């Protein structure tokens, strides 16, 4: 897994994320939307049928957080979310 | 206020609902199953001999496809840089005789065909095959021969019929002879779908009126099968693992930014 940042404006940024595809991309991208201070997040697939293939982000935010904090509120969300959904599937199965 | 319900357990598979959760999370969930969690597989062959009616490429993708047993005590499955570790599956045969996935000898013993009851290729009299296979981990994502199983997911739902609805008993009978959840109350039926419902054509007319499929929201219905990598619960496990990791990673790679 690797950042690239390609571009950045005021309340912008897009960037790679090599080494993760629609799994990830997905989930992080409609996380994102709860934030009412995203006023835009969302992915593209960039090289899709070579392995160079990667998901392209864009964030937009309101400027009231920056695009990397409304990134990394998101990605603890989704890693508190898949916690406790997995003490959950601990506790009916074991 | 996440929750599991166990509902069935079958041959090499498991239906639960998952309540107190959303879409994305059960797109995503699907997905890494699918997509990230990893299993051992052929993914090279060295063939020495092959007197056989069939080409080397043929015989290599069905050994490509035989489930290998993957364990999940021994490896990190919910790595995000899987461990490069070689299995050497080998074979020295001779005709005639039907060659099974059960033939193949294995340099780890965890690491072998689920099924030994396989069939890969006949050989006739005089006939011999000869090669190494080579099994690594690797991710459905790459090919098809890693994919651990298949999961098919839909909303929890309740159909309710009126019985304003003529032979609605029609469909409280159908519900009950698939092993739906039925409530009947004076005004109506209610049928939780914990397997999808196919609505007879007789009451298509219905729908929007006398009959109402009502999302219960945050609530889905999984079935999950296996190959025989890993146990469907273990696959679960895996792929809420693997969720934690990468989201986890992510946060690390963020923080280089600042930097």
């Amino acid at each position: 897994m690797r950042i690239e940042v390609i571009r950045r404006e005021e309340n912008l940024l897009e960037f790679y994320l090599e080494g993760e595809d629609h799994t990830f991309a997905n989930l992080l991208t409609e996380t994102l939307h709860e934030n009412e201070h995203v006023t835009f997040a969302g992915y593209t697939i960039e090289h899709p049928i070579t392995m160079a293939r990667k998901p392209r982000f864009k964030v937009v935010t309101d400027g009231k957080i920056t695009p990397e904090k409304a990134l990394e509120e998101a990605a603890q969300k989704i890693f508190d979310r898949a916690r406790e959904v997995l003490e959950a599937w601990k506790a009916a199965i074991e | 206020m996440v929750e599991f319900k166990i509902l069935e357990k079958r041959p090499d598979s498991i239906k639960f609902i998952v309540s107190g959760v959303d879409v994305p999370f059960a797109n995503a969930l699907r997905r890494t199953i699918l997509s990230e969690v990893p299993t051992f597989a052929v993914d090279e062959v060295e063939f020495l001999e092959n007197d056989s009616a069939l080409f080397d490429e043929i015989i290599a993708h069905r050994l490509a496809m035989i489930p290998l047993t993957t364990p999940h005590e021994r490896f990190s499955l919910d790595a995000l840089e899987l461990d490069d570790y070689t299995v050497t599956l080998s074979l020295e045969a001779e005709g005639p005789g039907m060659v099974y996935s059960g033939d193949l000898k294995s340099s780890d013993g965890d690491v072998k065909p689920a099924n030994p009851n396989i069939p890969i290729v006949k050989l006739a009299e005089g006939q011999r095959l000869t090669f190494n296979a080579y099994a690594r981990l690797g991710r459905g994502k790459d090919h098809a021969k890693w994919q651990p199983g298949f999961v098919y997911y839909k909303y929890l739902t309740k159909i309710h019929v009126s019985k304003d609805v003529p032979d609605w008993e029609e469909l409280k009978e159908l519900a009950e002879r698939r092993g739906l959840p039925v409530e009947e109350s004076d005004e109506e039926i209610v049928i939780t779908t914990i397997k999808a419902f196919y609505l007879p054509r007789k009451f298509e007319e219905h729908m929007g009126k006398g009959i109402r499929e009502e999302i219960v929201p945050g609530s889905f219905v999984f079935t999950v099968e296996t190959n025989g990598e890993l146990p469907v619960e273990e696959i679960v496990s895996i792929a809420l693992k693997i969720l934690m990791r990468k989201s986890d990673r992510f946060i690390n790679e963020l923080h280089k930014l600042a930097d």
